[PDB]
C-alpha cells in the first residue's frame, strides 16, 4: 500500500517528499515577490490587483514556516532516525503517526484550494486584527489550515514524548532536542487555538473582542506567546542534527555533552518568556520593556555555549580525510550564517535600536539568514548524511562543490542588501518603494533569480 | 608550456633522477597555473566579480557616461550647494 | 653582523623546555624508541610557549604600528569647517501652487 | 564519585539532597528492577549531570531569569497603577479613583530611572540635556552625568571634561546661539 | 556514471569553472529580468525630472 | 557561587561541595535571590537615586583631572569654544 | 613541536626545505612523497631515501589530485596537510629562527595594519 | 590506471529507455506466469495482488509460519572441531570488487587510530567556563545602555504643543490647535 | 572527561626488541555505488545489497581478533537502505561495573 502504511520510516520519507511539494509553490510565491521588487513601478502585478501580492507574501510565510520547514525539520527526520537512535524498532504510536502526514496534506489542499476559489487578499502571516477579521472568506479557510495544522503537530509531539517510555539506550543530544521541541509544542499550541479561536469568533460569530473597548494589543500576546516558541521550535532540531553531523564526520566524541543539552533546555525555558520583543512599538509600560529586552539577551549565553562546541568539534579533525563532502560543507556554512542571524537578533532585541528596525527588510534578512539558509541547509545535511540509509538517488548533491559555493554565493546577495535597504529605510510587505531604493532592491533580486537556477543543476 | 626546474634552497636534494616525476618548478607557475588562459580567463573573471561585490559594475559607465553628466549639472546648478570636496560627490 | 648575534641570543632563550603534562600518563620504559611511522595521521606542529609570544606580540606591534603609520602619513586631518554666511533661500518651494 | 556499590554516598538532610533524589528518580523508571541495577542507574545519572563542571553553569542562569521572571510580574500586580485585581475602584468613574492614582507618582520614580538618566550624554551628541529641566515637578531635575557609561563606549572620554567640544553643544549654548537671533525660545 | 552535463563541468579544475559560473549565473538572472523592460522610459527618470528632484532638495536642504 | 569555576568549589570547598545535589539546589537558590533583590532593591525604590550632587568621582577621575587643571586643557577644555551662529563676511 | 618536546616515539623528519615545492600534477596518477627530507627528487622518493628503505618508521605518502594543474608540496615534512602545503613550513621555520620569524610577522602585520586603516579611517 | 576499465565489461549499455520496452510489445503490468513467481510481475517488480488486494496482513493466504512446537527454521554457524576445541568460522563478506565493481588494490593506507580527544582537565574547564561567562559579560555590558535608554523614550518632558494624528485606510488625519 | 584508557608502565614493556605498531590498513577498499546485475531478479538484487554493508566489514588483527565497523550512534547499524523491521533483537547496550558475585566462579 501507500497510504495505509505505518511504517515510521515511510512516514519520514513521506515528510520529506510533501515539503518539497509545498515547496515548490513556496519558491514560486517567493520569486514572484522579488520579481515584482526589482524595480519602483508594477511589474508582474497590477496596481488594481495589490491585494494579490499581500495574499502571496502572507502564503509564502505561512507555507514556508508551518507546511515546509517544520515538517521536515520536525516531521521528517526525526520519524526515521528517532525510533533507530532509540533502540526500539518503530515509534510507539503507529496509527497516530500515519494520520498526522494525512492531515497535513489535507490542509495544504485546502491553503491551496482558496487561493484558487477565494477572492485574493492577504493580512501577513501573523494575522493581526483588525485587519483579519475584517476581510474575506479566504481568511477564513487559512485558520482551519492552521487549527488543523495544529492537530498534528500536536499529536505529533504526543509521539515523540513517548519514546521516553520505552527507549532502551542513552538519550543523545539530538533526541533531546526533539524531546524539548515536543515540550514547547505541548505548552505553545493551546495557547494559539485558544486565540486563534477568538480570530473566528469574531470573523464568524459576531463576537466583539477586536472593536472598540476591545484591545487589540490583547491578540499581539496571544500569539507571540506561540509565535516565539515556534522559532524555536523550527531551529532546535537543526542544532540536533548538526550535533550528529560534525560528530559523526569528524570521528571525534561530542564535547561537553551535558552543556549541549543544558543549553538546549535552557533556550527553551527562555524562548518561553520573551514573546514580547515583537511588541516593542505598540507602547508597553517601561518595566515591561526592560523586563524582555533583559531577558531577550540572555538568550545568547546558552545559544553562544552550543556554538563554541560545535566549533571545537571541526577543530583537530584528521586531515586525511576527505572534508568537500556536501553534508560536511552545510553543517559548517550553518555555524557562519547562524552567528549573522543571531548576531542580528541581538541588535534589534534593544528596543531603541528596534524602534527604527522594526517591520523594515532588517527583519527580513534576520530571520531569512537563520531559517532560509540555515534550517533548509541544516534539513538539506541532514538529509545528505543519510543518503545512504535512506536510499534515494538519481542526483548530484553528494559530492558537489558548485553546488553549495554558488548556494552560499547567490543567499548571501539576496538578503545582505535587505540589511542595508532597512536603514536607508524601506518597509515591509511593501510592493512600490521610492526610486531611491532600487539599487538594493535590484541587487537582491538577480540573486533570487540566480538561486532557481541552481536548483535544476542537481537533478 | 614546458616551465623550468627550480633546484631550490638545496640543490643537492634536488639531484636526483626524476624519471617520470613532475620536477619542482618557479613559484610564479602556481599563481599563473602554467599560464592556463582559462585560469587567466577565470582570473579575469575573478576580479569582475569582487569588483562587483563592493563596489558596483563598473562596466556600465561607459553607457551611464551621458546620464551621469547631466546629473552633475543639476546637482550643481539647482541642487544644495556643496563645500570644498564635497562638490565632488552628486547624487 | 649583528643580525648573527641577536639571531644566536633569541634561539638559545627560545629552546622549550619538556612540558609540565597536565594528564596522567606513564614513563615510557627507558630504551624505547621509534614504535609509529611516518603514515599515521598527522599531528599539527605547535610552536612552542616562548616562540608563539615571541612571534604573536611582534605582529601585534607590527599591525598598530602599521595603523599608527598610515595615520600620520597616508591619511589627512579635518581642515577648519567653511565660514557659515547669511545665505539667501529660495523664494518659492517649486511646487507650491502659484 | 565511587565507583563501588559498596561505597556509600554522602547525603545532606533537606528537600534537595542525594537521598532525596534516589527516592524520586526511579518512581516512573522501568529499568530500575532491583536494588543492584537501581543503585548502579542512579549513580550513572548523578555523576553524568550533578559532577559535570560546566553544567553549574546553567544552573546559575535558570535560578537568575527565574528570579527576575518572579519578580517583575509580582511588582506589576503590587504597584502598576493601571493593573486592577480589588474592584472597589473599577467601580466607580475614572476621576473618582483616588486611592489607584495614590500609586501612579512613586511608580513614575523607581531608583534606577533616576540613577542612569544624567547617562543620556553617552549617547547624544548635541544636546544631551535638552529635555533635563521640567517646572512641572513631577520628576527630578535631571543633571548630566561626568563620566561615560562603563563597557562599551570607548567612541567618547572616560570623562566629558576631557572632550574639548562638550560645554559647546550644551542646550544651555544653542539657546544662547539661538535666541541671539532671535530664533526661538529654547 | 554521470550524464555528459556533469562529466563535463567535473573534468575541469574547480576554481577554473567556479569563478565563471558565478559570474555567468549572475549575467543570466540580470539578462532575464531586462527581458520585460526593454524601451521602458517612465518620465520621472528624465533629465529635467532629475532637475527638478534637485531644485526640491535645495528647497528643503535635505 | 557567583561567577565561580565549579572545580574550583570542588577543590577548595570538598566538605561543602560534598552533597552534589544539594550544591546545584544552592546555586539556583543564591542566583534566584539575586534576580529577585536586584529588581525590588536596585529598580523598585521610589524617590531614590536623584541626589546628583554626590556624583561619584573615583581616583582615575582626580588624577586625570588634577593632571588637565595642572595644565591650561581644562580651562581651554571647559571654554565655549563658539557662540554666535553666522560668520562675518568680509 | 610534538616530535622535539612532548613525543619520542614518532618518526622525526629532516627539513629539505622551509618553502614548498611546486610541481604540475595530472589527475588519475598516484605520487609519492617524501617524509624524511633525504630524497635527491625532492618532493617525490626516490628510491634511495629512508621512505622508499622503510626505515625508521618512514614510509612514503601516497597522495593522488582530483584534477590536473600545480599545487604546492610540503618541503618541511612537517605540514598539516602534508603532502600539500598549508603554511606550515614559515611555522616551522619561525620554531628554529625565532628572531627571522619576528621580522616577517611584523612586517605582515604592519602591511595588513597600514591598509585597514587607510581604507576604513 | 583507470578501474573504470576493470569492470567496464559487466556494463552493457542500455537498449530501452527506462529499461522496459511499450507495453504493447511486453506487457509488464501482468502478473508473471512463471512457477514460483505469482507473487512478481513480468518485469519481476511486485504484483499488486501480492501487495495490495490480497495482502497477507489483510487476512488473505493466512499460513501460520510457527510449528506446533513453536519452532522456526534456524541456519547453524559453520562448525569445526580442531585442536580438542569446536569452533566457529564467520561468514566473510564478498570481495567488494563483486559488489561495486573496482579491483581491491593499491587502497590508501589509513592506520588504526584511537578517538580524538580534548585533554588537560583543568585547561578544558576553564575554556568551557569563558564560553560560558564571555558572552555573559558582553550581556551585562549591553544590560547598563538598554536601561538608560529606555529611560530617555519615556522622560516626562515639558511639551508646549500637540498635535494627534489618526491613521485611517488609507490616508492620515492631523488635529491641530489653531491659533487665536 | 574523557582522555582515553589509563595506561601503567608494566603495561608498555615489549617481550622483544623488535616490536613495532602493527601496520594494518583501516581502508575498508574502493567502493561506489553498487552496481546490480541485470540478471538478478528483485530477491537476489536484495541478497547484493546485503552482501555489500560497510558496517558488516571488519579489520582482522594479527592475533585473530577483529575491530569492526563502529559508530557512535545506532544509525549506522542497520542495513542501507533501512529494512522495514530493523532491531529485531533488542540491541544491547553493554555497561562495565566491578560488581560480581560467587555463583559466576568455581573453584
Ligand atoms: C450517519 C451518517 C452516515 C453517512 C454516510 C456517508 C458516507 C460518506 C463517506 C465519506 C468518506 C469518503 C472517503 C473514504 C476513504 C476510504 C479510505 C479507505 O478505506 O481506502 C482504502 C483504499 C485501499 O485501496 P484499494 O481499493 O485496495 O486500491 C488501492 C490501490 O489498488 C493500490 O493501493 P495504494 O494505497 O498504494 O493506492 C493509493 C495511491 C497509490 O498511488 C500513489 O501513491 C501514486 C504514487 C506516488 C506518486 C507521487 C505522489 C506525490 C508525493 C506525495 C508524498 C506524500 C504522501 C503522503 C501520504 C499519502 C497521502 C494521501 O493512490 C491514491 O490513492 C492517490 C494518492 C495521492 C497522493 C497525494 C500526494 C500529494 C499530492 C500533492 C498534490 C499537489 C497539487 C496541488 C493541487 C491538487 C490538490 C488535490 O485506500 C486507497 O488506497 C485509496 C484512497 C482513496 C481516497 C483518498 C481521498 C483523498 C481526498 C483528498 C481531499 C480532496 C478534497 C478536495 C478536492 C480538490 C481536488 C483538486
Ligand atoms: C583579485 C584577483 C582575482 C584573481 C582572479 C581569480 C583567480 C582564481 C583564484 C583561485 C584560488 C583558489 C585557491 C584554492 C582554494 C583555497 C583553499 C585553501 O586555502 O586551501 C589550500 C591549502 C589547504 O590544503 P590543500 O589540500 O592543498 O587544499 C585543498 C583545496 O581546497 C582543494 O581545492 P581544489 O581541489 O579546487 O584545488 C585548489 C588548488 C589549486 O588552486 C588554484 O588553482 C589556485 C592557484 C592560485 C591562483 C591565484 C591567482 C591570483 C591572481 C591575482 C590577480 C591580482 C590582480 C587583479 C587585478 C587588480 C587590478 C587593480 O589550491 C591549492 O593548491 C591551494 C593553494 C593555496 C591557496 C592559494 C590562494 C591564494 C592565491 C594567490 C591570490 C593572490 C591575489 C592577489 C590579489 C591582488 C589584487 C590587486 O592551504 C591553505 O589553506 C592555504 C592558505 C592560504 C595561502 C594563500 C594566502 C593568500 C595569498 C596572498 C594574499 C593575496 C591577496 C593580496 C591582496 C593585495 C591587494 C593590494
Ligand atoms: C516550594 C515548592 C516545592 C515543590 C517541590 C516539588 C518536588 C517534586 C519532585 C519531582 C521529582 C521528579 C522525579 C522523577 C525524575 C525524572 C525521571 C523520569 O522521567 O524517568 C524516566 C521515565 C521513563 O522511565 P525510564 O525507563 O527510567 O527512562 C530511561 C531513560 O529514558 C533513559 O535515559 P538515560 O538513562 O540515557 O538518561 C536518564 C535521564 C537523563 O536525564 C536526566 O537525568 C535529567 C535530569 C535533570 C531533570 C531536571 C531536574 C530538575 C532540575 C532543577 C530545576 C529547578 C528549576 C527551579 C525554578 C524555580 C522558579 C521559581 O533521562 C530522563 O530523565 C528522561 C526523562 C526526561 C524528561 C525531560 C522533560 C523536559 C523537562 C525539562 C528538563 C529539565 C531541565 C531542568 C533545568 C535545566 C537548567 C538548569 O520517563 C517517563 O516516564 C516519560 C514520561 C513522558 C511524559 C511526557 C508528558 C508529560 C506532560 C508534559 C506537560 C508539559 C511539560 C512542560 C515541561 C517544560 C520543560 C522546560
Ligand atoms: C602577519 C599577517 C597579519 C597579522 C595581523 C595581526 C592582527 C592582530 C591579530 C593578533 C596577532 C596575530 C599573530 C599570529 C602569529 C602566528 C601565530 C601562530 O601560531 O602561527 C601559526 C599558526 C598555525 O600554523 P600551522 O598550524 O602551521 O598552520 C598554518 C596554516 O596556514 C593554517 O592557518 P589558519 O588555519 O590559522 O588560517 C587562519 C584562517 C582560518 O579561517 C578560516 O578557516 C575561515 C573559514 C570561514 C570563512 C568564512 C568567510 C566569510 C563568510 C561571510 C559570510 C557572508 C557571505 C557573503 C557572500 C556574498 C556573495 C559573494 O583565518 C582567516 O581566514 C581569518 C578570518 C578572520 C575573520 C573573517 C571575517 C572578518 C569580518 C570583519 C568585520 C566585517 C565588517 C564589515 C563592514 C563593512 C565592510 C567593510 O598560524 C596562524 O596563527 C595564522 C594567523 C593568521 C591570521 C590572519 C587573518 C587575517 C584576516 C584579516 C581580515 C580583515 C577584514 C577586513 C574588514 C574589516 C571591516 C571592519
Ligand atoms: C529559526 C528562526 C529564528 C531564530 C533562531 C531566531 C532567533 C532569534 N531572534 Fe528572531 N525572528 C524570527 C526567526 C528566528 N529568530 C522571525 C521569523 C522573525 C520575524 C517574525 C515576523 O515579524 O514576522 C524574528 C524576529 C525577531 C525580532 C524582531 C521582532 C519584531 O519586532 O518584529 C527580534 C528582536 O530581538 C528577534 C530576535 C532574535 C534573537 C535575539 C534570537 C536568538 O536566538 C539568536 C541568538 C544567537 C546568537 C546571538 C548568535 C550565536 C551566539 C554567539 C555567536 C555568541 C554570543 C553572542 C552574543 C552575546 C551577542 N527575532
Ligand atoms: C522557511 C521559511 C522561508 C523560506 C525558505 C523563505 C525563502 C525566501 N524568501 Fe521569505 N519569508 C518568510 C519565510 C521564508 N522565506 C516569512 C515567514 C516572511 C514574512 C511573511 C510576511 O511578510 O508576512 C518572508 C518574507 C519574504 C519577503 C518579504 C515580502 C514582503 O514583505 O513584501 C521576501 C521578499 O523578497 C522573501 C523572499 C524570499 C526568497 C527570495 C526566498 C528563497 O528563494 C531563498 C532561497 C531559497 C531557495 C532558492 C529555495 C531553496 C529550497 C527550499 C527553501 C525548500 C527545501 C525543501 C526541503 C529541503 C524539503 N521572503
Ligand atoms: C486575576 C484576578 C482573579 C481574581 C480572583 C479573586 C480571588 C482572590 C484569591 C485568589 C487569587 C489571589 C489574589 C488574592 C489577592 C488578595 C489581596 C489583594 O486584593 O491584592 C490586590 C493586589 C493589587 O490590587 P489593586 O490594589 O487593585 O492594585 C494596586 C496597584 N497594582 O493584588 C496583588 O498584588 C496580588 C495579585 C497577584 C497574586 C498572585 C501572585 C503574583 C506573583 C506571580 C508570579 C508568577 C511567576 C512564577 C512564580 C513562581 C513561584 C514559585
Ligand atoms: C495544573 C497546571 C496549571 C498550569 C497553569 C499555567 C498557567 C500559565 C500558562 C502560560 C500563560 C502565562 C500567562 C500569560 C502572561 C501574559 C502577561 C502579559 O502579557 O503581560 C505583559 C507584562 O508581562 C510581563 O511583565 C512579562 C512577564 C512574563 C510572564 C510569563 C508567564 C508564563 C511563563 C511560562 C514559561 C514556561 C514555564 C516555565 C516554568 C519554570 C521554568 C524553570 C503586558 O504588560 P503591559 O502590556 O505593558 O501591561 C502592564 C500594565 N498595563
Ligand atoms: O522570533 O525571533
Ligand atoms: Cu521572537
Ligand atoms: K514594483
Ligand atoms: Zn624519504
Ligand atoms: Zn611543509
Amino acid at each position: 500500500f501507500y497510504i495505509l502504511v505505518n511504517n515510521n520510516k515511510r512516514i519520514g520519507i513521506y515528510y520529506i517528499k510533501l515539503s518539497i511539494i509545498i515547496g515548490i509553490l513556496g519558491i514560486v510565491l517567493s520569486y514572484i515577490i522579488r520579481v515584482e521588487l526589482y524595480n519602483s513601478g508594477n511589474r508582474i502585478i497590477k496596481y488594481d490587483n495589490v491585494n494579490y501580492y499581500n495574499m502571496v507574501i502572507t502564503l509564502h510565510g505561512l507555507l514556508m514556516i508551518f507546511y515546509i520547514i517544520m515538517p521536515g525539520l520536525y516531521g521528517g527526520i526525526p520519524l526515521y532516525i528517532l525510533p533507530i537512535l532509540s533502540v526500539i524498532t518503530d515509534i510507539v504510536l503507529p496509527r497516530i503517526n500515519n494520520i498526522s502526514i494525512i492531515i497535513v496534506l489535507i490542509s495544504y489542499i485546502v491553503v491551496i484550494n482558496s487561493i484558487v476559489i477565494e477572492y485574493n487578499i492577504g493580512t501577513g502571516w501573523t494575522l493581526y486584527p483588525p485587519l483579519s477579521i475584517i476581510g474575506t472568506v479566504i481568511v477564513n479557510m487559512i485558520l482551519y489550515g492552521l487549527i488543523i495544522i495544529g492537530i498534528s503537530s500536536i499529536i505529533s509531539a504526543i509521539n515523540f514524548m513517548n519514546i521516553l517510555i520505552v527507549i532502551d539506550g542513552i538519550i543523545y543530544v539530538y533526541i533531546w532536542s526533539i524531546i524539548i521541541t515536543s515540550v514547547l509544542l505541548i505548552i505553545s499550541l493551546p495557547i494559539l487555538n485558544g486565540i486563534l479561536l477568538m480570530i473566528l469568533s469574531d470573523i464568524y460569530f459576531n463576537s466583539i473582542y477586536f472593536i472598540l473597548n476591545g484591545d487589540v494589543v490583547l491578540y499581539q500576546h496571544l500569539f507571540w506567546y506561540f509565535g516565539h516558541p515556534e522559532v524555536y521550535i523550527l531551529i532546535l532540531p537543526a542544532f540536533g542534527i548538526i550535533s550528529i553531523i560534525l560528530s559523526v564526520l569528524n570521528n571525534k566524541i561530542i564535547f561537553g555533552m551535558k552543556s549541549m543539552i543544558l543549553a538546549i533546555i535552557m533556550i527553551s525555558i527562555l524562548g518561553s518568556i520573551v514573546w514580547a520583543h515583537h511588541i516593542y512599538t505598540v507602547g508597553l509600560e517601561l518595566d515591561t520593556k526592560i523586563y524582555f529586552n533583559n531577558l531577550t539577551l540572555i538568550i545568547s549565553i546558552p545559544t553562544g555555549n552550543k556554538i563554541y562546541n560545535w566549533i571545537i568539534l571541526y577543530i583537530g579533525s584528521y586531515n586525511i580525510l576527505y572534508n568537500g563532502y556536501q553534508s560536511l560543507i552545510f553543517s559548517i556554512m550553518f555555524i557562519i550564517i547562524f552567528i549573522i542571524g543571531g548576531i542580528t537578533g541581538i541588535i534589534i532585541s534593544i528596543d531603541i535600536i528596534d524602534i527604527g528596525l522594526h517591520d523594515t527588510y532588517y527583519i527580513v534578512s534576520h530571520f531569512h539568514y537563520i531559517l532560509s539558509i540555515g534550517a533548509v541547509i541544516s534539513l538539506l545535511a541532514g538529509i545528505l548524511l543519510l543518503k545512504d540509509i535512506i536510499g534515494y538517488y538519481n542526483v548530484i548533491i553528494k559530492i558537489n562543490k558548485y553546488f553549495g559555493l554558488l548556494l552560499f554565493i547567490n543567499i548571501n546577495i539576496i538578503f545582505t542588501p535587505q540589511f542595508i535597504i532597512g536603514f536607508n529605510v524601506m518597509p515591509r510587505r511593501i510592493l512600490e518603494y521610492s526610486d531611491n531604493i532600487i539599487v538594493w532592491n535590484l541587487i537582491s533580486s538577480i540573486g533570487s533569480i540566480s538561486t532557481i537556477l541552481i536548483l535544476l543543476s542537481i537533478f | 608550456y614546458t616551465p623550468s626546474f627550480e633546484r631550490g634552497l638545496n640543490p643537492e636534494l634536488t639531484s636526483g633522477d626524476y624519471g617520470d616525476m613532475p620536477k619542482p618548478q618557479p613559484l610564479i607557475d602556481f599563481f599563473t597555473q602554467n599560464r592556463n588562459p582559462w585560469f587567466g580567463f577565470a582570473m579575469f573573471c575573478g576580479f569582475n566579480f569582487l569588483w562587483w561585490a563592493f563596489f558596483g559594475a563598473w562596466q556600465i559607465r561607459p553607457l551611464w557616461a551621458s546620464q551621469r553628466k547631466s546629473l552633475a549639472e543639476a546637482d550643481r546648478l539647482y541642487g544644495p550647494t556643496k563645500y570644498g570636496v564635497g562638490k565632488k560627490y552628486i547624487n | 653582523a649583528v643580525r648573527s648575534q641577536i639571531e644566536a641570543a633569541v634561539y638559545k632563550w627560545t629552546r622549550p623546555r619538556p612540558p609540565r603534562l597536565g594528564v596522567a600518563v606513564p614513563r615510557s620504559p627507558p630504551g624505547t624508541g621509534i614504535l609509529f611511522h611516518t603514515n599515521m595521521q598527522t599531528i599539527r606542529y605547535s610552536l612552542s610557549p616562548k616562540v608563539w609570544v615571541l612571534v604573536t606580540g611582534a605582529a601585534l606591534v607590527g599591525v598598530f604600528s602599521g595603523q599608527r603609520f598610515a595615520q600620520t602619513v597616508l591619511l589627512s586631518k579635518n581642515p577648519p569647517n567653511p565660514p557659515r554666511y547669511r545665505e539667501k533661500p529660495p523664494v518659492r518651494h517649486p511646487h507650491t501652487p502659484d | 564519585p565511587p565507583t563501588r556499590l559498596s561505597t556509600p554516598l554522602y547525603s545532606e538532610g533537606g528537600a534537595f539532597t542525594v537521598n532525596w533524589w534516589r527516592n524520586r528518580y526511579g518512581l516512573y523508571s522501568r529499568r530500575q528492577t532491583d536494588p543492584m541495577l537501581a543503585e548502579f542507574l542512579f549513580r550513572q545519572q548523578v555523576k553524568e549531570w550533578f559532577y559535570d563542571v560546566p553544567s553549574y553553569n546553567y544552573a546559575a542562569l535558570v535560578g537568575l531569569a527565574l528570579g527576575i521572571l518572579v519578580a517583575v510580574i509580582w511588582r506589576h500586580f503590587l504597584f502598576n497603577p493601571d493593573v486592577y485585581v480589588r474592584r472597589q475602584e473599577l467601580r466607580k468613574m475614572w476621576p473618582d479613583r483616588h486611592r489607584q492614582f495614590a500609586y501612579a507618582v512613586p511608580y513614575l520614580n523607581p531608583q534606577l530611572k533616576n540613577l542612569l538618566l544624567p547617562y543620556k550624554n553617552s549617547f547624544i551628541d548635541n544636546e544631551p540635556d535638552y529635555a533635563d529641566y521640567n517646572p512641572v515637578g513631577l520628576r527630578p531635575q535631571r543633571v548630566m552625568a561626568i563620566r561615560r557609561i562603563p563597557g562599551f563606549f570607548w567612541a567618547i572620554p572616560q570623562y566629558f571634561f576631557e572632550d574639548p567640544l562638550y560645554t559647546s553643544c550644551s542646550t544651555k549654548n544653542m539657546q544662547t546661539i539661538y535666541k541671539k537671533l532671535g530664533y526661538s525660545e529654547l | 556514471d554521470f550524464p555528459w552535463r556533469w562529466g563535463f563541468v567535473a573534468e575541469k579544475p574547480f576554481w577554473v569553472g567556479a569563478p565563471i559560473l558565478v559570474l555567468g549565473v549572475l549575467c543570466l538572472g540580470h539578462i532575464i529580468q531586462t527581458m520585460g523592460q526593454i524601451g521602458v522610459r517612465p518620465k520621472r527618470y528624465t533629465p529635467e525630472w532629475v532637475e527638478a528632484t534637485k531644485e526640491r532638495e535645495r528647497a528643503e536642504n535635505t | 557561587s557567583i561567577f565561580t569555576p565549579m572545580d574550583w568549589m570542588f577543590y577548595y570547598f570538598p566538605n561543602y561541595s560534598r552533597d552534589k545535589v544539594a550544591l546545584m539546589a544552592r546555586q539556583i537558590k543564591i542566583h534566584f535571590a539575586i534576580g529577585f533583590a536586584l529588581v525590588f532593591l536596585v529598580y523598585h525604590p521610589p524617590y531614590k537615586g536623584a541626589d546628583y550632587g554626590n556624583f561619584h568621582k573615583s581616583p582615575l577621575y582626580w588624577y586625570k583631572y588634577n593632571q588637565l587643571e595642572r595644565s591650561g586643557q581644562l580651562q581651554e577644555n571647559l571654554r565655549i569654544k563658539r557662540d554666535w551662529f553666522y560668520d562675518e563676511d568680509p | 613541536t610534538w616530535t622535539e618536546i612532548w613525543w619520542e616515539h614518532d618518526p622525526t623528519p629532516k627539513v629539505a626545505q622551509y618553502r614548498p615545492y611546486v610541481c604540475t600534477v595530472e589527475s588519475g596518477k598516484v605520487y609519492w612523497w617524501c617524509a624524511c627530507g633525504e630524497s635527491k627528487t625532492q618532493p617525490w622518493v626516490d628510491g634511495h631515501c629512508k621512505c622508499s628503505k622503510r626505515e625508521g618508521g618512514f614510509r612514503p605518502r601516497r597522495w593522488e589530485p582530483e584534477h590536473d594543474g600545480v599545487r604546492l608540496f610540503c618541503g618541511c615534512k612537517s605540514c598539516f596537510s602534508s603532502p600539500t602545503w598549508n603554511g606550515g613550513c614559515f611555522t616551522k621555520w619561525m620554531q628554529s629562527n625565532p628572531a627571522g620569524g619576528m621580522l616577517y610577522c611584523f612586517a605582515a602585520a604592519f602591511g595588513f595594519g597600514t591598509l585597514t586603516v587607510y581604507r576604513k579611517f | 590506471k583507470s578501474y573504470y576499465d576493470d569492470f567496464k565489461d559487466r556494463l552493457k549499455p542500455g537498449k530501452y529507455t527506462q529499461g522496459r520496452c511499450p507495453q504493447s510489445e511486453g506487457d509488464y503490468r501482468q502478473e508473471s506466469k512463471t512457477i514460483g513467481r505469482e507473487h512478481l510481475n513480468d518485469d519481476g517488480t511486485r504484483s499488486k495482488r501480492y501487495t495490495v488486494k490480497e495482502a497477507d496482513a489483510l487476512g488473505y493466504h493466512y499460513h501460520p509460519p510457527i510449528d506446533k512446537k513453536g519452532q522456526v527454521y534456524v541456519k547453524g554457524p559453520n562448525t569445526v572441531i580442531e585442536r580438542g576445541q569446536t569452533w566457529i568460522k564467520g561468514y566473510e563478506l564478498p570481495s567488494m570488487e563483486y559488489t561495486y565493481g573496482p579491483k581491491q588494490e593499491d587502497i590508501p593506507f589509513y592506520p588504526r587510530v584511537k578517538l580524538n580527544v580534548w585533554g588537560n582537565y583543568n585547561l578544558v574547564m576553564k575554556v568551557e567556563f569563558l564560553f560560558f561567562y564571555l558572552p555573559t559579560i558582553i550581556v551585562f555590558g549591553i544590560c547598563i545602555p538598554v536601561y538608560t535608554i529606555n529611560f530617555a523614550q519615556e522622560e516626562v518632558i515639558y511639551t508646549t504643543m500637540t498635535v494627534k494624528v489618526t491613521g485611517r485606510q488609507w490616508y492620515w488625519v492631523y488635529e491641530v490647535e489653531s491659533p487665536t | 572527561i574523557y582522555e582515553g584508557q589509563t595506561v601503567q608502565e608494566s603495561e608498555l614493556i615489549p617481550q622483544e626488541d623488535d616490536w613495532v605498531i602493527e601496520e594494518t590498513n583501516f581502508c575498508l577498499g574502493r567502493n561506489c555505488y553498487v552496481r546490480f546485475r541485470e540478471e538478478d531478479d528483485l530477491a537476489r538484487r536484495a541478497l547484493h545489497q546485503m552482501d555489500s554493508q560497510l558496517n558488516k566489514m571488519h579489520t582482522r588483527l594479527r592475533d585473530g581478533t577483529v575491530i569492526p565497523y563502529m559508530s557512535f550512534h545506532p544509525d549506522e547499524m542497520v542495513d542501507r537502505p533501512a529494512p522495514i523491521h530493523t532491531f529485531s533483537e533488542k540491541p544491547l547496550l553493554k555497561w562495565t561495573w566491578d560488581e560480581t558475585y560467587e555463583e559466576a566462579y568455581d573453584d
